[PDB]
């Protein structure tokens, strides 16, 4: 039995957020200790809380931990923009008494920095040079959206497309907005038979649609 | 002081059934809980110690589990000689406290009682008192109604009855009802009898005698 | 120079109660206000002395005894007390002049499978004199026949092991105890 | 030979005193944890007192200040001095070597302490003569009007055990106990085998053997 | 300084073996135990194995049981992880982290946490060998500011370096992180925004460089007609 963390928690600067970490009878319910790790994007994890509630020397007092029964919680009071990272709770497993540890699914804390931003979409039809190689790839480029959470879906003369779709995870660019790219691999016969192709990107209850012709 | 609660208070089960009793502690007592078996009349006998450990020589059918505040005591397949009162005790924290106890009875097949009636001895009649005894030997279940009849009059309030414990072999009870009269009141009547009604009887059975004959 | 009280209360490991550890403190100064101010100690009972009024008192020697017992047994670390700990492990005299400090350490001295390295003496023919440290491993002869170092019936190992699990109740959780014994004067405030 | 033999119980007026001696064999009392445990008639078990191996004594709240526990090394005997006895102290008093480790838990058999103001009376034993159904017959002995508890009843000096039922004593309106003990024997052995019930009442030092035989004019 | 430096990571075909070494300094390595923790891209942490202070006992997750072997050389202050018969799900960043002190630590060694982590060595698993990318030009449209770019499709392994006009063009350039197509090859798109007037009076050449395949391609991006 593993640990269950919320996929993502969010909070404005100055607010207090909590990250839960529920277990089972073989880990936190068995009275083990829970440790918390912070991992900035692209970096190694840092020990935030050890022994349920204790802070290592150097960890800001804003962070605090607790544990009750079969769950533990991490409390970040006074949110700073630098707290935007992934947080993992770690305990130990006693299914069979040996020495096994268990991590959580991780929680992506996102501090509400700037306001929302509608994405700019640029859809590219397959190049003539790609059609010579008997291939076809529609390129849907997305940028300038915040927060970094978009849903991309393709259409084929209004009918949905459910295959040949690959999409990146949004990456923070310079101006702290996000950017993503999606590709629709197609057959030159499929590309010229239909009359239009569109990539619909949805961001915060709104959807932007771009469409290309096969001329 | 700690207070041990034991459920159930009484129990009846068939031979071979799984028997499980519980003992919840008022405070945390770790695993320092023992289980005792006290057969009728005898001293308590330690079966399980430290919640789950079986004392040397106890049959395998006795089990124990639990820690903290809730414990269990399990009999794998109940046997006839297992009839007794079972207690749980904590001993780590003083004072030592026991449970209420669990009386265990066997559920055997129906057995009708053998009825006998005994007149007061001529030796006792010289003391001015007469005691008529009615016997119910080896019956089951324990529910049995004994009715004294003196010249066909239903007597009440002048009799005391006593029931044995379940026989460790056949799991049957035995009942003794004693009617106490003065020598005068005994000599005012001729017919003495006890009427036994029981499940194992299709109709009430009566044993009688005539005073003097 | 200051007294090394930090080496005792802060020790990463504690000794068993039967082999209780002692630190002789001499030739140093110390402010005892820091210790009482901390409310981390669950128990803090002084005998024949005032806690706050200790920074103005000089003593010849100050002994610091540290061990680990159960929460139920902390009440036995006091003068005129009886029990498995006070009789067979650590005995305080009736004229004790010092303080008894204890705090819960279930987070440190309690393994999930059970910490068994903390022991106590379960068998002894007679009680311990005050400040007596019996560390004998001789088999206890409880019967008529002798043992000759052969553990068995009526011949038991005198020590018993604590079953320190984090799921235990407060009375069964390990408590780290420090007993200060106030005896040319070298320890002032 | 590990066993605890205990004695000293009997009748005593309320507020009186009574000492219970528990002699031991197979182990040393002065080196073990010893305990007294009493059981009221029909009720559960109740811990009373403890003496440690080192000598520390502990008592229950209900007998604290009244009861005392001690031991004698030369005799290997556990004692329980009881003072200011009350009616609620009436029970069977088992002495037990407290369980501390694997297989050292041994209980005595207890003695009957009956705190009451009534006098002691030996019982009267009357025969219960057998009737006349063909195959099997019944006979017994009436143990009537005695105090205090208990009495012991056997048959043919212990030579008869099978088919015997000795009923629990009843408390008559007179304050004295009455009891009956019976046995089922084949109807053939009535004319050739003799049946005698052996009753013993320790508080009155009464030991009776009553021959039970058929009735006939 | 307390420091854990692991190495020995790279790319390997499935079923073959690899060994990781973790150098320790700044602490009595003999006393503490050592862990191995891996993290796949975008996903969470997953514990691999652990070894004692002396190496007497070892514990492994079921995913790597029998395939991986952890060891340590206390005389060298080094931690090892013998990876055999590697699979695709083993592709992750592998960290070594300090465990608890069983020698002179606390009795409840579960109270310690992974207080010192490594920098993370990288491992990758695939059967698709090295392949240079195919560069296709994303031509600018002809309607009523415009955008053009280059499609860097089908290459392995990472990375590729894309520049425009031999690096002279840095205005409006945007290179997106590559996708990993289900075929095991990478695809990337790099675009640049330009004024609609300069489309017919300025050349635009994207310079894709892929060192593993030893290939450099310069593609001209021009409007369609
Ligand atoms: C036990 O050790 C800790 C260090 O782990 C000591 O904590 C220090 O406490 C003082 C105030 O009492 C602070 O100014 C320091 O910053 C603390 N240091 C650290 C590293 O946290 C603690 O004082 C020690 N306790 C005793 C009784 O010696």
């Amino acid at each position: 039995s593993v640990l269950t963390q919320p996929p993502s928690v969010s909070g404005a600067p100055g607010q207090r957020v909590t990250i839960s970490c529920t277990g089972s009878s073989s880990n936190i319910g068995a009275g083990y200790d829970v440790h918390w790790y912070q991992q900035l994007p692209g970096t190694a994890p840092k020990l935030l809380i050890y022994g349920n509630s204790n802070r290592p020397s150097g960890v800001p007092d804003r962070f605090s931990g607790s544990k009750s029964g079969t769950s533990a919680s991490l409390a970040i009071t006074g949110l700073q923009a630098e707290d935007e990272a992934d947080y993992y709770c770690q305990s130990y497993d006693s299914s069979l008494s040996g020495f096994y540890v268990v991590f959580g699914g991780g929680t992506k804390l996102t501090v509400l920095g700037q306001p929302k931003a509608a994405p700019s979409v640029t859809l590219f039809p397959p190049s003539s040079e790609e059609l010579q190689a008997n291939k076809a790839t529609l390129v849907c480029l997305i940028s300038d959206f915040y927060p970094g959470a978009v849903t991309v879906a393709w259409k084929a003369d209004s009918s949905p497309v459910k295959a040949g779709v690959e999409t990146t995870t949004p990456s923070k660019q310079s101006n702290n907005k996000y950017a993503a790219s999606s590709y629709l691999s197609l057959t030159p016969e499929q590309w010229k038979s239909h009359r239009s192709y569109s990539c619909q990107v949805t961001h915060e209850g709104s959807t932007v649609e771009k469409t290309v012709a096969p001329t | 002081a700690i207070r041990m609660t034991q459920s159930p208070s009484s129990l009846s089960a068939s031979v071979g059934d799984r028997v499980t009793i519980t003992c919840q502690a008022s405070q945390d007592i770790s695993n320092y809980l023992n289980w005792y078996q006290q057969k009728p009349g005898k001293a308590p006998k330690l079966l399980i110690y430290d919640a789950s450990n079986l004392e040397t020589g106890v049959p395998s059918r006795f089990s124990g589990s639990g820690s903290g505040t809730d414990f269990t005591f399990t009999i794998s397949s109940l046997q006839p000689e297992d009839i007794a009162t079972y207690y749980c005790q904590q001993y780590d924290n003083l004072p030592v406290t026991f449970g209420g106890g669990t009386k265990v009875d066997i559920k055997r097949t129906v057995a009708a009682p053998s009825v006998f009636i005994f007149p007061p001895s001529d030796e006792q009649l010289k003391s001015g008192t007469a005691s008529v005894v009615c016997l119910l030997n080896n019956f089951y279940p324990r529910e049995a109604k004994v009715q004294w009849k003196v010249d066909n009059a239903l007597q009440s309030g002048n009799s005391q009855e006593s029931v044995t414990e379940q026989d460790s072999k056949d799991s049957t009870y035995s009942l003794s009802s004693t009617l106490t009269l003065s020598k005068a009141d005994y000599e005012k009547h001729k017919v003495y009898a006890c009427e036994v009604t029981h499940q194992g009887l299709s109709s009430p059975v009566t044993k009688s005698f005539n005073r003097g004959e | 120079n200051l007294c090394p009280f930090g080496e005792v209360f802060n020790a990463t490991r504690f000794a068993s109660v039967y082999a209780w550890n002692r630190k002789r403190i001499s030739n140093c100064v110390a402010d005892y206000s820091v210790l009482y101010n901390s409310a981390s100690f669950s128990t803090f009972k002084c005998y024949g002395v005032s806690p706050t009024k200790l920074n103005d008192l000089c003593f010849t020697n100050v002994y610091a005894d540290s061990f680990v017992i159960r929460g139920d047994e902390v009440r036995q670390i006091a003068p005129g007390q009886t029990g498995k700990i006070a009789d067979y492990n650590y005995k305080l005299p009736d004229d004790f002049t010092g303080c008894v400090i204890a705090w819960n350490s279930n987070n440190l001295d309690s393994k999930v499978g059970g910490n068994y390295n903390y022991l106590y003496r379960l068998f002894r023919k007679s009680n311990l004199k005050p400040f007596e440290r019996d560390i004998s491993t001789e088999i206890y002869q409880a019967g008529s026949t002798p043992c000759n170092g052969v553990e068995g019936f009526n011949c038991y190992f005198p020590l018993q092991s604590y079953g320190f699990q984090p799921t235990n109740g407060v009375g069964y959780q390990p408590y780290r105890v420090v007993v200060l014994s106030f005896e040319p004067a070298t320890v002032c405030g | 030979e590990v066993q605890l033999l205990e004695s000293g119980g009997g009748l005593i007026q309320p507020g009186g005193s009574l000492r219970l001696s528990c002699a031991a064999s197979g182990f040393t009392v002065s080196s073990n944890y010893m305990s007294w445990v009493r059981q009221a008639p029909g009720k559960g078990l109740e811990w009373v007192s403890v003496i440690y191996s080192g000598g520390s004594t502990y008592y229950a709240d209900s007998v604290k200040g009244r009861f005392t526990i001690s031991r004698d090394n030369s005799k290997n005997t556990l004692y329980l001095q009881m003072n200011s006895l009350r009616a609620e102290d009436t029970a069977v008093y088992y002495c037990a070597r407290d369980h501390v480790r694997p297989g050292m838990n041994i209980w005595g058999q207890g003695t009957m302490v009956t705190v009451s103001s009534a006098s002691t009376k030996g019982p009267s034993v009357f025969p219960l003569a057998p009737s006349t159904s063909g195959g099997t017959a019944a006979l017994g002995c009436l143990v009537k009007d005695y105090f205090p508890e208990p009495v012991t009843v056997s048959w043919n000096s212990g030579a008869l055990t099978s088919g015997v039922h000795t009923f629990p004593a009843v408390l008559q309106s007179s304050g004295l106990y009455s009891l009956s003990s019976v046995v089922t024997v084949p109807s053939s052995s009535l004319g050739t085998q003799t049946y005698i019930c052996n009753v013993n009442h320790k508080p009155s030092n009464t030991k009776v053997d009553k021959k039970v035989e058929p009735k006939s004019c």
